[PDB]
């Protein structure tokens, strides 16, 4: 298992991915595609008024619609057990749409929950009445700053010889340091702090006003909670497992990678947990209004 | 008492006599007479310009007399002078009070007039040596809001107010020269004859009156609507006019015969007209309804021949150029549109 | 004893309004037809004008 | 309304200097402004233009790289800064109002002038005659010719006629081809076609004596016809 | 484009400056709070203005870096439905009613009194089609004279069906509940109430609280979270 890409790090092909994981990805593709499709359709033709916060949801819809289309290629990859028959040209695209529409979904899942804070516990502020034009410039700069962080996956000859096989996967248990590993964490702890602070300060300063008596404003308080709880149910399981990976790397050398026979098997489902966010996205943001 | 009873009874007798003498002069409706000529084809009009920049609801507009410049007024507090051919803006005039309902534009191009819900009509001068537009005059003397105003020449303006009163003013002196009285409720609109020696007005007592600018007397009364009168206009001949009600109905009244000519309505229209206008040859009657779109009637047969559907809120004002090139419509969504 | 002044004004108005000459409605309809037909070729909206001629094109 | 500029004087060939105009009477903040020069015993030629809102600035090919034009909008004072003064830069400088919108009349008011002495392609407009003797009571005709068409597609032709009496600054007479300026007698008229144009004076008095100029406004630089004098 | 000459490229610049000035002047009119004031004549309107003072009549004041603007339409007395759609986007309607004047009857007609006419006016302005989502602040004026007037005359003259002891607090509660009952939406509208008086100085705080509430709910509505 101990191979040499540009360093010394093991990689495994366990005989369990095929049985469980392609069904999960298929269920995610069949549901999420029509959901985000209905959402983007209803935005683009059949909606007449657009203000500075109805386009921050449009960006989120496109940023997981572009991610769902990339699922079948990994589905075949998993079902054929790490054999990439599509050459180099797409293998640098389909490891880049996945690592760009995950982060660009978080960014637009965190702008909205600061918008709300400036709407409910700082009303008649300046920022609550920005033209959609500035809301556009900011969208374009966010789309730019998410791209400027992950372009280094394109400039690589990705398909690796595993002796007899060709794997197309950006994640591997390697003892060296690299930037990508951090970007998978720094997209959890900081947005989590932002979301928690905003969605607690909104909640406390909406019953201290004794406004939490109306019917339509006790449902919204539950809606805010629904958005925060899912973030730590979907994105969390895949982070603690990589924490385990860091810890086992710290404890002992990578050479005897027989220890890692189970951790990566777990990781490749804990990471398929993430895509549920896109599938369960239009259930708490667009039609539930 | 006795004198009041006798006066009321004689007035009722005279009203009955007028109705009978109007009934005696009718032999064939205009519909039976016009059962010969072929209909105009379905009118396909499409939008050419779209003039944007107003931030609130648009309440009035008026075409210039060279057929290239127009003026518009909105609740924002500004009065804007456009340029239809190139869409540019020539002037933007701030106002001291933003509750406007009327704007008018001089038949020579030197002045504009504005007013509403302030009891005061303001005259602005466009051609000054200092380069800006300055308020020239401020005519006060009404008691209710101002519903319409029209320039008679460069130094004589006729206005109508929401206190059952129209007035004719000299602008240089600043004082009324004649007052026109006799309606019961608020006066909603007026239109001037093409020779500018007569004008008709329409009010919220479901009646329209034909006045006389020289002698300041009411000369004829026309009735028959069942609700308010929101808009009125003269036929290009100057010998008939068309009234726009608030019960989703238009009517054509005749001056010389003083009788109703026809009715413009349909069973799918249940909302009131907010503006009417004619075509340079007097064949097309454009009516702007408040179900968000305009309608084009063939004035000799009362048959719809088109729809100008491009607005998403109420249509408030409407007008045709003096050479019959384009029609402009304004609306509560703050957009003007121009149609060929 | 002052409303009778308003009643007198109204009855005088009815006096003066009811002393005018009325014509047959058919003559009025014929006048409308004649004016609307003689000026048929001068309204660009009833007979659509080609593109090079109108200024809004 | 008035424009009073200052800054002139006698300077050495190697030097720099400044001119400033003060604009009292009108809304200086919605008026584009020109600087125009006139040589000693020679016709007058355009120098520079600065827009309303300081957006656009145009220069003359003979002067680009040496002259800077600027405003002071709150205080109603406009500056021209000259950094190199050749010996052929002696002239008298005029500052000119101009406002552009539909139906306008550029070059209305024409400053008062400030002398400046110094120590020691382009549409061509030509005026054939240089002097026209005449007696009061009879008509006069003056001719201007161009090197290409001034009739634009939109329908306007950008020709201007204006007059200068001795010891006085010029003033607009006719704009576009036939439009008469503000407050001039209706005796003047003008017309033409294509590349030829004629100004006619039907009556005649003792105040018409002076020099006449024809100018174009299709594209910068703006060029002036030579001077034609009319004597009594 | 290149179809333009040197005098059609200056009209475009002038139009652009007109546009930027219009857009810049539309910002200063979106950060003010506009109130429509209404009442029944001799019902404390002028006094309420006095606690809050700095055809159509205007008042224009400031409080805690918020800027209020208040429209008074007392001297119109025209037909109401031809200009009441002009005040369609007002933040709130301030209705001043005088409860110290329940006994006295109309000057025009000795039959009908203050209270029922004011109730009819409130009913008309509450269920209107242009104000289906506009809030109503309700000021009950002159609570001193009510105290000294309730002792002599029982309110059965004005309220025959009411059973009470003719004291201050229970009568005041009965009046406010009778006024708040006329509301017919109860979902897209709220009717605040406050007992005012001469020499209060506290009648600006209540308006500030009510408009902060209205603005918060408008913001929640805009982002769809509501
Ligand atoms: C326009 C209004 C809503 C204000 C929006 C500001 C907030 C919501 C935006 C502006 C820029 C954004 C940040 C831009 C980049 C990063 C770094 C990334 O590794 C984690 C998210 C994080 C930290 C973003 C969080 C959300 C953010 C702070
Ligand atoms: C093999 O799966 C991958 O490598 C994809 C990872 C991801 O971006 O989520």
């Amino acid at each position: 298992f101990l191979e040499i890409d540009k360093k010394n790090c093991c990689v495994f092909r366990d005989d369990f991915i095929v049985k469980v994981l392609p069904p999960v990805l298929g269920l995610e593709f069949i549901f999420g595609l029509l959901g985000n499709g209905l959402a983007l359709w209803i935005f683009c033709f059949h909606l007449k008024s657009w203000k500075s916060s109805r386009i921050f949801l449009f960006n989120l819809a496109v940023a997981d619609f572009l991610l769902i289309i990339c699922l079948p290629f990994l589905m075949d990859n998993y079902v054929r057990r790490w054999d990439w028959k599509f050459g180099d040209i797409p293998c640098r695209l389909m490891l880049f749409m996945l690592a760009m529409n995950r982060q660009g979904s978080i960014i637009f899942l965190t702008v909205v929950a600061v918008d709300r804070y400036f709407r409910v516990v700082h009303p008649h502020h300046a920022l609550n009445k920005i033209s959609n034009r500035t809301a556009a410039i900011i969208s374009c700069l966010l789309w730019g700053i998410t791209i400027g962080l992950t372009v280094h996956l394109l400039k690589k000859k990705m398909p690796i010889q595993n002796g007899g096989a060709n794997l197309c996967s950006s994640f591997s248990i390697c003892h060296t340091f690299q930037w990508h590993e951090a970007m998978f964490l720094l997209e959890f702890f900081l947005p989590l702090g932002i979301i928690l602070f905003c969605s607690a300060r909104i909640i406390w300063s909406l019953r201290q006003r004794q406004m939490d008596r109306h019917a339509k404003i006790k449902r919204a308080i539950t809606f805010i909670m629904v958005v925060a709880i899912v973030f730590v149910i979907c994105f969390l399981p895949s982070v603690v497992v990589r924490i385990r990976i860091f810890w086992l790397l710290h404890t002992s050398g990578t050479q005897n990678c027989e220890v890692y026979r189970s951790v990566d098997l777990a990781f490749f489902i804990t990471l398929s947990f993430t895509y549920m966010n896109s599938m369960l996205d239009p259930v708490v943001y667009y039609f539930s209004s | 008492g006795s004198e009041l009873d006798q006066l009321r009874q004689e007035a009722e007798q005279l009203k009955n006599q007028i109705r009978d003498a109007r009934k005696a002069c009718a032999d064939a409706t205009l519909s039976q007479i016009t059962n010969n000529i072929d209909p105009v084809g379905r009118i396909q009009m499409r939008t050419r310009r779209t003039l944007r920049g107003h931030l609130a609801k648009i309440y009035a507009m008026h075409w210039g007399t060279d057929s290239r410049l127009l003026v518009s007024a909105s609740q924002d507090g500004k009065l804007i002078i456009w340029d239809s051919y190139t869409t540019n803006k020539v002037h933007a005039i701030p106002l001291r009070s933003s509750w406007v309902m009327t704007c008018a534009y001089a038949p020579s191009g030197n002045y504009v007039a504005c007013g509403g819900l302030d009891n005061i009509c303001s005259i602005y001068n466009l051609k000054t040596r200092e380069g800006n537009v300055r308020v020239s005059r401020e005519l006060a003397g009404h008691t209710g809001y101002l519903s319409c105003c029209r320039f008679l020449d460069d130094n004589q303006i006729v206005t109508s107010s929401g206190d059952t009163t129209c007035a004719l003013w000299d602008i240089e002196t600043g004082q009324q020269t004649t007052t026109f009285t006799g309606h019961t409720g608020d006066v909603m609109s007026l239109s001037l004859a093409p020779d500018t020696r007569l004008f008709v007005s329409g009010a919220c007592d479901a009646s329209a009156k034909l006045w006389d600018v020289r002698e300041g007397m009411c000369r004829q009364t026309f009735t028959g609507h069942e609700s308010d009168i929101n808009a009125i206009c003269f036929f290009p001949n100057g010998n008939a006019f068309a009234t726009g009600s608030d019960d989703a109905t238009c009517r054509l009244f005749d001056l010389r015969a003083d009788q109703e000519l026809m009715t413009y309505s349909h069973d799918n229209i249940i909302c009131g007209i907010t503006s009417v206008s004619f075509s340079k040859s007097g064949r097309l009657l454009l009516a702007g309804y408040d179900d968000f779109n305009c309608n084009v009637w063939d004035a000799l047969k009362a048959d719809r021949a088109g729809v100008l559907a491009g607005h998403d809120n109420r249509v408030s004002c409407l007008g045709v150029t003096d050479d019959g090139m384009a029609v402009a419509t304004g609306s509560w969504d703050s957009f003007l549109k121009i149609w060929n | 004893t002052a409303s009778i002044a308003q009643a007198r004004k109204l009855v005088e108005q009815l006096k003066m309004e009811a002393n005018i000459d009325r014509i047959k409605v058919s003559k009025a309809a014929a006048d409308l037809m004649a004016y609307c037909e003689a000026h048929a070729k001068e309204d660009p909206l009833l007979t659509p004008v080609p593109a090079s001629e109108n200024p809004f094109r | 309304v008035q424009l009073v500029e200052s800054g002139g004087g006698l300077v050495q060939p190697g030097g720099s200097r400044k001119l400033s105009c003060s604009a009292s009477g009108f809304a200086f903040s919605s008026f584009g402004m020109h600087w125009v020069r006139q040589a000693p015993e020679k016709g007058l030629e355009w120098v520079a233009y600065i827009s309303s809102g300081s957006g656009t600035i145009y220069y003359a090919d003979t002067v680009k790289g040496r002259f800077t034009i600027s405003r002071d909008d709150p205080k109603n004072t406009l500056f021209l800064q000259m950094t190199s003064l050749r010996s052929e830069d002696t002239a008298m400088y005029y500052c000119v109002r101009s406002i552009y919108y539909y139906g306008s009349s550029p070059f209305d008011f024409w400053g008062q002038g400030t002398t400046l002495t110094v120590s020691s392609s382009d549409i061509v407009m030509t005026q054939a005659t240089s002097s026209v003797p005449v007696t009061p009571g009879e008509s006069v005709s003056i001719s201007c010719r161009s090197s290409k068409s001034l009739l634009h597609s939109n329908g306007n032709t950008y020709l201007y006629w204006f007059l200068q009496r001795p010891g006085q600054s010029p003033q607009l007479l006719i704009y576009r081809m036939s439009n008469l300026a503000s407050g001039v007698p209706d005796r003047f008229s003008g017309s033409g076609s294509g590349t030829a144009f004629t100004l006619t004076i039907s009556r005649l008095e003792a105040e018409d004596v002076g020099v006449y100029y024809c100018m174009q406004h299709l594209e910068y630089p703006l060029t002036f016809g030579a001077g034609t004098k009319l004597e009594l | 484009g290149c179809t333009l000459s040197a005098e059609d490229k200056a009209a475009v610049e002038r139009s652009k400056m007109i546009d930027r000035n219009l857009r810049e002047d539309g910002e200063k009119a979106a950060r003010e709070v506009k109130l429509l004031l209404l009442g029944a004549g001799e019902s404390g309107k002028n006094t309420i203005v006095k606690q809050m003072k700095i055809g159509i009549v205007e008042t224009h004041f400031t409080f805690k870096d918020l800027h209020f603007k208040m429209f008074d339409v007392g001297a119109q007395r025209s037909e109401r439905k031809k200009w009441i759609h002009c005040f369609e986007g007002v933040t709130a309607i301030i209705f001043c009613v005088a409860l110290s004047d329940y006994d006295l009857v109309l000057a025009e007609d000795e039959e009908m009194n203050r209270m029922h006419a004011s109730m009819k006016l409130f009913d008309s302005i509450c269920n209107n089609k242009w104000f289906t989502d506009t809030s109503i602040i309700l000021f009950l004026n002159k609570k001193d004279l009510f105290e000294e007037k309730i002792k002599k005359s029982p309110l059965t003259i004005c309220y025959p069906e009411y059973a009470g002891s003719n004291t201050y607090e229970e009568a005041a509660a009965y009046i406010q509940c009778q006024f708040e009952d006329l509301n017919k939406r109860k979902d897209t509208k709220e009717i605040y109430t406050h007992f005012t008086c001469s020499t209060d100085t506290k009648n600006v705080q209540f308006v500030f609280d009510a408009v902060t509430d209205v603005i918060i709910k408008n913001n929640l509505k805009d982002c769809g979270l509501f």
